[PDB]
């Protein structure tokens, strides 16, 4: 039933932000928490930000942390990432997914149940 | 930087201690999630971890302390001070007592489960951190005043909770008897198996003093802890014909990303889940 669409994506400077939504189009959104990841060609998913069922937010990727805010729109059921200073190595597919009653968001070896499709991140001049 | 280290003897504390802290600290948390905390061997990280941090944190009134408890033997071998390098963080709760005659009114250490006494460990804990990082101060104050307003909501919402259970089938059955807190918060009563962790988990006395009493009062669920075997209370289930409406939590929060992986959402699950299985 939970259902998360992503949008903002696509092709980007280095150098410059992009700002990412998740949508969520199920319901009880307030009690869920939502993390953005992301999964890079050869490398393992990476959870970059996270905001809990209390409003916590956290950061479990350290390569970018201070450059990606999590916030959360209660009323409009969307989720906002903040990316900016993008380098090559951000270029990713980046995905929302919803956790029930979790404040934090599953390291990489954990199963991950409600996701969105993604939207491709690909930093680089054209 | 050069972090504060800090050490908590279990998950529940270090949970609100990362609630306070965010990313600010070194923080090591002793008992495994899962495990119960009442009794349990530190292993040599553990050790090593104690004696170096800079404040350790325990829950205090009898859960890990006391004669020959694990903790009250750890911070002896360390050579730490009480109230310099270690703290309870049950300081200033009203404690309950334990009422079987073989525990000669001891505390009972369940006091976080009322979320007004999760709000007096925060608050603590927030002192010492501050007293020990003033250079972290401003994002300890700032925390500990979303925090305690989080948790002062959730306070509110439980005591409204169960207000459509008929004074009848309010009854909360798990397997240690951890709810005397919830139970005088919230208004509703609780029963068990067994009353503490450390005493014989799940008799045949034991589980038959139970069924006699869910023939009396017949909630239309039973409850399993995260941190407890569950074969006494699918013995009891099968005796009582009640169902195991689902797993809660009481001595330990999930892991990462799980229901219940904090002590907010460990509250949050159980105020849904408990009032839920009641209601069916
Ligand atoms: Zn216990």
């Amino acid at each position: 039933e939970v259902q998360l669409v992503e949008s903002g994506g696509g092709l980007v400077q280095p150098g410059g932000s992009l700002r990412l939504s998740c949508a969520a189009s199920g319901f009880t959104l307030d009690n869920y928490a939502i993390g953005w990841f992301r999964q890079a060609p050869g490398k393992e998913r990476e959870g970059v930000s996270c905001i809990g069922l209390s409003a916590v937010t956290t950061y479990d990727t350290d390569s970018v942390k201070g450059r990606f805010t999590i916030s959360r729109d209660s009323a409009r059921n969307t989720v906002y990432l903040q990316m900016n200073s993008l380098r090559p190595e951000d270029t990713a597919v980046y995905f929302c997914a919803a956790f029930p009653y979790s404040d934090y968001c599953p390291d990489s070896d954990d199963f991950l149940q409600h996701r969105g499709h993604g939207t491709q991140v690909t930093v680089s001049s054209a | 930087s050069d972090k504060l280290k800090v050490v908590a003897t279990n998950s529940i504390i270090a949970d609100m201690t990362k609630a306070i802290a965010g990313d600010k600290i070194d923080l090591h948390s002793i008992v495994p999630i899962g495990q119960d905390p009442h009794e349990y061997e530190p292993l040599p990280e553990d050790v090593e971890k104690t004696s170096n941090a800079d404040v350790i944190f325990y829950n205090g009134i009898n859960l890990e302390d006391g004669g020959q408890a694990w903790f009250t033997k750890l911070v002896k071998n360390a050579q730490k001070t009480k109230n310099k390098d270690y703290f309870a963080v049950s300081d200033g709760i009203d404690v309950i007592y334990l009422e079987g005659a073989s525990e000669k009114g001891k505390e009972d250490p369940h006091a976080w489960l009322n979320l007004e006494n999760g709000i007096i460990y925060s608050k603590n804990i927030a002192k010492q951190l501050i007293a020990k990082d003033p250079k972290n101060k401003e994002t300890y104050e700032k925390n500990l005043k979303a925090y305690v307003a989080k948790l002062e909501k959730l306070d509110k919402e439980a005591k409204s909770k169960f207000d459509a259970i008929a004074e009848n089938k309010k009854l909360i059955v798990t397997s240690e008897g951890c709810f005397k807190y919830f139970s005088k918060a919230y208004g509703v009563p609780s029963a068990y198996i067994w009353e503490i962790n450390t005493e014989e988990e799940g008799t045949p006395d034991q589980i038959s003093s139970l069924i006699e009493k869910l023939k009396v009062i017949k909630p239309s669920a039973l409850f399993v802890e995260s941190s407890v075997d569950r074969r006494p209370m699918e013995t009891v289930s099968k005796d009582s014909g009640i169902p195991i409406y689902s797993e809660i939590f009481t001595d330990s929060i999930a892991k990462k990303g799980k229901p219940g992986d904090s002590y907010y959402a460990m509250m949050k699950w159980n105020l849904d889940k408990i009032s839920e299985g009641l209601a069916k």
